[PDB]
């Protein structure tokens, strides 16, 4: 019933991510980069590819490359008319928060706007909105700025007299993507049938990471279990039980065993490739499972996540090439 | 009594996180990164800002950084602070600051 | 000085290989990590060693006062970071020795 339609207005957008996705790179495509040895070979093996003539004008390679990512995306939420234009600017806010951390430090230390456009992500970006570009303030009258961009309703648990360096930099980015992922949680539940089973398991791991990773690295640090608690996204399949466990833990086995009560998240904890390699091929793996259902909007935020990890193994390719250290260069995450 | 860095851009996020860095916001930053569009004067004048400063002890710099201001550390004949050359990622350590013998 | 300038050169080949181990898995460190520094983790103190009467300067070691990048990373990354400071914690400390 909600397929029939959804052609009238993201047909022709559809057919276009899913051609974008043949432009991946392939297992066989991934195994001559490997054979690879300076970065001028590096830059021949990617012209053959989709990629090609992208290197006629290894740091370059990063930049090259993911420039190229944010034009693609840019021109997909040019055509989404208004029942996607709103889910891209969703995935957005996942580096407008890590845009706006960058910029509160600055205006906290006095380093002014000028350091804004070259030391900061295209995805989500400020070249609207601007009144932010005028606001040296420190960070008490730049929130009352603040408040007229989309992030605003994130920082309703953001008291605007605690950010005056009461809170740690670091919190106030979980905190703050502890509010995004319950919005987009809701925002894709209200959207329903095939867009609500291919896009809400994603998001369940992708809580269940933040559930995981947070606990693991607040050990030796000075934050007690309540902060710990309330930075735990209450999104996944961990939230009524597993949430509670993961604040008592204080070790790492004892994190271990109640990842044992999944058997989703346990064999996942054999990495012993470590832990976060272990949890990017599992992340890869959904995204791709994302790509069978065809009606349906998730298929925008599997290729964002994809292709961040087109840029992330090219780069570790080159990585292991330009320093010649090729005994791990094996060691990327081969998607597809 | 604390370090000082030149480095480059990957040379200086390791070793901040290492843990020598200071923000005196008096004086200067006991850093200073170094782009792609830096000036040698810019690379000229820290290394006189650092020598000149009483709590530097150690000025870590890549010789292929330092290749350039080479003729400014061939001037530093003293003892304290002292110069240090690095290896970058590429053309690393040859022939700096051993040709006193 | 010969035989541990070359060695350094093998540290400092080790430890930048951490940094593509880095933010490869998280992120991007070069602006988290520039913006948040006020105090020194590792500084100096001056002794005094001593050959045929002729006072000496040497440097040594000394870690002391909090940490600045406790919370970096936290939520992707950590083990990348923090091992790569293990890999800079030597490879300072063989560094203050050489100097």
């Amino acid at each position: 019933f909600p397929e029939l339609y959804f052609n009238v207005d993201n047909g022709y957008l559809e057919g276009l991510v899913r051609g974008l996705k043949a432009g991946v790179l392939s297992q066989a495509d991934y195994l001559n980069l490997v054979q690879c040895e300076t970065l001028e070979d590096l830059k021949l093996h990617l012209q053959s590819t989709d990629y090609g003539n992208f290197l006629a004008n290894v740091s370059v390679i990063d930049d090259r490359l993911k420039e190229k990512m944010v034009v693609e995306f840019r021109h997909m939420r040019n055509h989404a008319y208004e029942p996607l234009a709103s889910f891209l600017d969703f995935i957005t806010y996942s580096y407008m928060i890590d845009n706006v951390i960058l910029l509160i430090t600055g205006t906290l230390h006095q380093r002014s706007i000028a350091e804004l456009v070259p030391k900061c992500h295209p995805l989500g970006s400020f070249e609207q909105m601007e009144a932010v570009n005028i606001a040296q303030t420190p960070a008490e009258l730049y929130n009352a700025i603040l408040v007229d961009t989309p992030l605003a309703a994130f920082f309703q648990d953001c008291i605007s007299e605690q950010d005056l360096d009461e809170m740690n930099i670091e919190i106030i980015r979980n905190t703050l993507y502890k509010a995004y992922l319950e919005s987009f949680y809701k925002f894709c539940t209200l959207l329903g049938g095939t867009t609500a089973d291919a896009m809400c398991p994603i998001l369940e791991f992708e809580a269940d990471r933040r559930a995981f990773i947070i606990t693991i690295n607040s050990f030796g640090t000075e934050l007690s279990k309540e902060d710990r608690a309330k930075l735990f996204p209450h999104c996944g399949r961990l939230y009524p039980e597993g949430l509670a466990q993961l604040a008592r833990a204080d070790d790492y086995e004892q994190v271990k065993n109640v990842a044992d009560y999944y058997p989703e998240y346990k064999l996942l904890f054999e990495g012993a490739k470590t832990l976060e390699d272990r949890f990017f091929e599992h992340e890869v793996k959904l995204n791709k499972l994302a790509f069978l259902n065809q009606f349906h909007f998730g298929v925008f935020y599997a290729f964002v996540k994809l292709k961040e990890q087109e840029c992330r193994n090219i780069v570790w390719i080159a990585e292991c090439i330009a320093q010649r250290h090729r005994a791990k260069i094996d060691n990327y995450i081969p998607i597809f | 009594k604390l370090i000082a860095v030149i480095g480059d851009e990957d040379t200086v996020t390791g070793f901040l996180l290492g843990g020598i860095g200071e923000l005196n916001k008096n004086r200067h930053p006991n850093f200073l990164v170094v782009e792609k569009d830096t000036t040698i004067n810019e690379i000229e004048d820290t290394f006189r800002q650092f020598l000149n400063r009483d709590d530097i002890g150690i000025i870590l710099i890549n010789q292929y950084i330092a290749e350039m201001v080479r003729h400014a550390l061939d001037a530093h004949q003293r003892s304290i602070p002292a110069v240090l050359e690095i290896p970058s990622k590429e053309h690393p350590y040859d022939a700096a600051k051993d040709s006193i013998l | 000085i010969i035989e541990t300038k070359m060695l350094m050169g093998e540290v400092m080949r080790e430890a930048a290989f951490s940094l593509a181990e880095a933010k490869f898995t998280a992120g991007d460190f070069s602006t988290t990590v520039i913006q948040n520094v006020n105090k020194a983790q590792v500084k100096i103190r001056a002794k005094k060693d001593n050959v045929a009467g002729v006072t000496l300067p040497v440097f040594e070691h000394y870690h002391e006062g909090t940490d600045s990048y406790e919370l970096t990373g936290l939520a992707r990354g950590g083990e990348q970071l923090a091992k790569l400071k293990r890999n800079y914690a030597k490879a300072v400390e063989l560094l203050v020795e050489l100097a």
